[PDB]
């Protein structure tokens, strides 16, 4: 037996959730999307990539590998019988 | 001042941005330059919708690399197909130089300057422009005399920056000094980009297009025996390799002709070709039989 | 705040450093047959600057419209406070049940404008005043 | 309501009423589900494309 | 329903209703409810927020503004929400009539005052005419046109004001003024909106001349807002720079006293429409053009015509640059909130047909303006443009959904703009795409930096650009934590 106010309280637990699952379908849709903003990341890097290409190509100075003292940095000796401290370029191993 | 000098985007035509690279590309390591032939519109619109070259010379970006013989030529041939232009202004190539003006092309772009305040020097890319992703910049070149006296300024108003730096900090404070930068943009239609995107009608066949089954099978057979080796490596390895630093892998996981990456790569091609050789060759048979 | 008066006070406060050092210094206790040294003697100077206060208060969010707890009066045309973005709800209130204003319904006037009655009660003097009088 | 107690008449007694709240909770329930992997969904990609932008940008 | 009933309690009753989509059932199946204010606002908010079908949603609003008609008190908020939502002149136009039965003049004025704030500036004037024929308790005009009513919140902006010139002084007395021309004057626009500070403008004369190009436009153009809706000053002001009044310095200066005079009176255009509208005529070129058409098209919005839609047309189809950019937004101010076929053609078509830059950005923004509260129906017009050729076009698309939409945030219209922006690399339609979400979104704005942030870890920093922008609209009344913390690492990024 009701006939208090009580079905208010119990009908907000309902709205509060309509609203916020309304929020998440957006975020369903954004979710596809990001899929595909990946594959068009992909496509802007490529691109992006020709730029460390033509630093790669000439000039260019053959040098002679030390030692590596660590991955960004390194000490290297160039064929000019004077040493440098380097920079790798994306890492390499 | 009632005067105009502000920035100018250029509005770059499909056939104008392939065919100046081209040029340039051409041109390595002389320097090479050419007219841009267009119209103005809007009123820092400068539309190139073509483009020739200036003979591919040493002495060229100069004001002694512009032929009034081949200018005229060029001009003549455009009348009989009924296009009118004008000289929007100066395309160039600096292969040992960046996307920057140097001092070689200050006398050509002071000419072309006087002349149309609406003529610029775009620097195109060649293959030395270490920040190279085809980025073309506009600029034009004033002293500093004229700066204090605040023309410079005018000049850098209405355009988005970006930074380069393919030679250092000098080029940076003329970076500065010009435009900084411009923003290019490119006119293009659905039709064109169409054209551009394909290799060739030949994909049509050659796509189908198999060897001969002997040689797939030999294949799968060579990669099988190239995994087989790569196989003891990981096995020693899988007990962390996941972790950083290329150095410290080298002992611990066998970090030196990592395994992980020989497995992955063959892997890859292993799977792409197996599978596309035997499907084709299998649809083929249905359709033709 | 603007720099300009900022400098002015600067100067002044390092006039009282100069002044103390100079005549303590003078005074030779080490050209005395007592020494106790001189060059303890070795003062520094001062300067003022002033910049204006950051103190968050009142904030649920950065930037919400910082709620108060606590009402307060105020009058048409005027933030006497001054009143914060957007709350449709805490302006109006209850309407005050004295004022020349009052209505048919409570809680109906959010910032966007609204004109109650005087036919439910007048008391409280009309002043009618738009800036027609400034234009023309 | 709740799950349980059992109580006669439906037609306007108003018991059935709050027990059909106790069945809304329920249609919550079955959504808390979807609403949740699809977070945990969206969260994979973005680790992935987090990892791809750090290349590009450096 | 009849449990529901029973209990007699309304917010139970709009929930349950809503679920069913039977209007009889939202009121109570039997009228029982009558709290006017409270619960039943509710409704209207819980019907948009669940809800995407337009249809239901209007006859929901519309039948609950009908049975509160018929009770002695009606409330003023239930049809506002009416009026901008379903852009239809019957809701106000309701209560109003009744309203003559009473006799209360008074109640009249109050829903008149609010009306001219939160509904469309263009709707009030459709609104009148039929007003004065159902009958009203005529002196109601003043305040709906917006004469009157803009006077009264001037006297609240100045007397409050605060906030000096002196930052501007420093700036321009230490170093020539050309590039920091335009830093001042946005500043001193902007931040003495309502107030007298004409003291400025008119002794430093001096510090307009200085500049070049745009930002010459952009000076005297400035001076607007700072005297809005002031009658005196405005017309002084900009004839130094007209040719009203000697040394009007260029015809930049002169297009941006133009510019100047239709912000000022815009939203109850009187004398002042006239003059603009003959200068439009008259002038039809470049730089002076762009100022008037702009002003021509905000004078008119409160008072409607016809005539000012008819001259934009044909300033447009001229090919004048500068003047075109203007047009465009001023086409889609005038006909606004009823959907005009002619002006979404003539807009979009012009597009294509002109390969002059400043036009183009112009109109892009117009198409969108007219359509508003269309929901659904902009759907098909964006990805049209989307579809075509030119890049700048399918920035065009990007605008009419950014409008149309709010009043509602809804699934069909976030699903288009990101689809442009993946299939392209291209960096104008990504930026462009993340601001129009920040719109649909701030219907539930907590939304929104979640969406955001995901966009800007892009390779490209223009899609930064928009991301800070999407934010700033979804917040711009009252904002989130989350939105100020995602904002900082840009403003400390090096890239401008």
């Amino acid at each position: 037996s009701f006939l208090g106010p009580e079905p208010e309280d119990l009908e907000d637990l309902y709205s509060r959730y309509k609203k916020l699952q309304q929020e998440l379908e957006f975020l369903e849709v954004q979710e596809e999307y990001i899929k595909d903003e990946q594959k068009n990341l992909k496509k802007e890097f490529l691109h992006a990539q020709e730029e460390v290409k033509r630093i790669q190509s000439i000039p260019l100075v053959i040098g002679q590998f030390l030692e590596a003292v660590d991955q960004n940095t390194a000490i290297v000796g160039s064929t000019t019988g004077s040493n440098y401290y380097v920079r790798i370029l994306s890492t390499i191993d | 001042a009632p005067a105009v000098d502000t920035a100018e985007q250029v509005y770059i035509s499909s056939l104008a941005l392939l065919k100046m690279l081209k040029h340039g590309r051409a041109g390595v390591p002389m320097e090479v330059m050419g007219l841009m032939l267009g119209e103005f519109v809007d009123d820092y619109t400068v539309r190139v919708i073509d483009v020739f070259a200036m003979p591919q010379s040493g002495t060229g970006v100069s004001v002694e690399a512009v032929d009034p013989v081949f200018q005229a030529k060029m001009l003549d041939m455009l009348k009989q197909t009924g296009r009118p232009e004008m000289v929007v202004g100066w395309y160039h190539s600096h292969p040992g130089f960046g996307c920057w003006l140097s001092g070689v092309d200050i006398n050509t772009q002071q000419s072309f300057e006087a002349l149309s305040e609406r003529a610029v020097a775009v620097v195109v890319d060649p293959i030395q422009s270490v920040k190279g992703k085809v980025v073309i910049d506009a600029f034009r070149l004033i002293n500093a005399n004229m700066m204090v006296l605040g023309h410079e300024p005018r000049q850098t108003t209405s355009n988005l920056g970006h930074l380069n730096k393919p030679s250092i900090q000098a080029l940076i404070h003329g970076l500065n000094r010009h435009y900084y930068s411009i923003t290019i943009n490119y006119r293009k239609n659905e039709l064109e980009q169409k054209m551009l995107l394909n290799l060739h009608k030949k994909s049509w066949m050659e796509g189908l297009t198999l060897q001969d089954y002997s040689e797939h099978c030999k294949h799968n057979e060579s990669v099988v025996k190239e995994m087989l080796e790569l196989a003891k490596n990981y096995n020693k390895a899988v007990e962390e390799e996941d972790k950083m630093t290329p150095e410290q892998l080298a002992i611990k996981n066998v970090g030196k002709q990592d395994p992980k990456r020989h497995l992955e790569e063959h892997v890859d091609v292993l799977m792409t070709s197996n599978i596309v050789q035997c499907l084709a060759a299998m649809l083929d048979t249905v359709v033709f039989k | 705040e603007v720099p300009k008066e900022k400098e002015k006070e600067k100067v002044s406060t390092a006039v009282l450093s100069i002044t103390a050092k100079a005549k303590k210094k003078e005074k030779e206790k080490e050209k005395k047959e007592e020494e106790k040294m001189e060059v303890d003697e070795a003062e520094k100077k001062e300067e003022k600057e002033k910049k204006k206060e950051p103190e968050p208060n009142f904030q649920l969010l950065d930037n919400p419209a910082r709620v108060m707890p606590a009402q307060l009066k105020v009058l048409s045309m005027t933030e006497t406070c001054r009143y914060q973005p957007f709350k449709p709800l805490s302006i109006g209130g209850i309407i005050i049940l004295k004022d020349t204003s009052e209505d048919i319904e409570e809680l109906v006037e959010p910032v966007a404008a609204h004109g109650p009655k005087i036919e439910e009660e007048e008391q409280e003097p009309e002043p009618p005043e738009p800036f027609e009088y400034i234009d023309d | 309501m709740a799950l349980d107690g059992p109580e006669q008449m439906e037609l306007e007694e108003g018991k059935a009423g709050s027990g059909l709240r106790q069945y809304y909770l329920s249609k919550i329930e079955e959504l808390q589900l979807i609403v949740n992997d699809k977070s945990q969904n969206l969260r994979r990609l973005q680790a992935q494309r987090n990892e791809l932008n750090a290349k590009v940008r450096l | 329903f009849q449990r529901c009933l029973d209990d007699h309690k309304y917010k139970q009753a709009i929930g349950i209703a809503l679920e069913t989509r039977r209007l009889d059932v939202f009121e109570k199946t039997i009228l029982e409810s009558n709290d006017v204010p409270g619960m039943l606002a509710y409704s209207l908010k819980l019907c948009m927020s669940l809800m995407q079908n337009k249809q239901f949603r209007n006859k929901v609003l519309r039948v609950l503004v009908k049975i509160y008609m018929n009770l002695e008190k009606p409330d003023f908020i239930n049809v506002c929400q009416c009026l901008i939502f379903l852009d239809d002149t019957q809701a106000v136009s309701d209560i109003l009539e009744k309203l003559v039965k009473e006799d209360n003049l008074l109640m009249a004025y109050q829903i008149c005052f609010d009306l001219y704030e939160s509904a469309s500036q263009q709707f009030l004037s459709s609104v009148i005419q039929n007003l004065r024929t159902v009958g009203t308790p005529l002196k109601m005009i003043k305040i709906l046109s917006g004469e009157m009513a803009i006077e009264l919140h001037l006297q609240f902006l100045i007397r409050n004001n605060n906030t000096d010139l002196m930052i501007l002084k420093n700036t321009k007395d230490a170093v020539r003024n050309s590039v920091c021309h335009t830093a001042t004057v946005i500043a001193n626009s902007f931040m003495h909106c309502g107030t007298t500070s004409d003291q400025f403008l008119r002794d430093n004369l001096e510090w307009l001349a200085r500049a070049t190009n745009w930002a010459k436009f952009t000076a005297t153009a400035s001076l607007g807002v700072i005297h809005k809706g002031h009658e005196k000053e405005a017309l002084q002001l900009m004839a130094t720079y007209l040719p009203k009044d000697t040394s009007p310095g260029s015809a930049y200066q002169e297009g941006g006293g133009l510019y100047a005079l239709g912000l000022i009176h815009a939203n109850h255009g009187g004398d002042i429409i006239d003059y603009l509208l003959n200068q439009l005529k008259n002038a039809s070129n470049d730089i002076v053009r762009h100022g008037g058409s702009l002003g021509l098209g905000l004078a008119a919005m409160g008072t409607a015509r016809q005539d000012v839609y008819d001259l934009l047309k044909t300033n447009l189809y001229q090919d004048d640059a500068v003047t075109g950019e203007a047009a465009g937004l001023a086409l889609g101010l005038v006909m606004l909130g009823s959907k005009n076929t002619q002006a979404i053609e003539d807009m979009v078509g012009y597009a294509q047909e002109t390969q002059h830059e400043k036009i183009l950005r112009g109109l892009a923004v117009g198409i969108a303006l007219v359509m508003y509260g269309r929901m659904e129906e902009a759907d098909a017009l964006i990805e049209s443009l989307c579809r075509d050729k030119d890049p700048i076009l399918r920035r065009s698309g990007m605008y009419t959904v950014a409008m149309a939409y709010c009043g509602s945030g809804n699934n069909k219209a976030i699903r288009r703009l990101l689809h442009v922006a993946v299939s392209d690399v291209n960096d104008d339609v990504r930026r462009a795409a993340v601001e129009s979400l920040g719109f649909i979104l701030f219907r539930t704005p907590e939304q929104c930096p979640s969406v955001v942030s995901l966009l800007s870890e892009s390779y490209n920093p223009h899609v930064r650009y928009g991301a800070a922008m999407a934010l700033g609209v979804c917040c711009a009344g009252t904002g989130n934590k989350e939105a100020i913390n995602l904002l900082e690492p840009m403003t400390n990024d090096p890239v401008n």
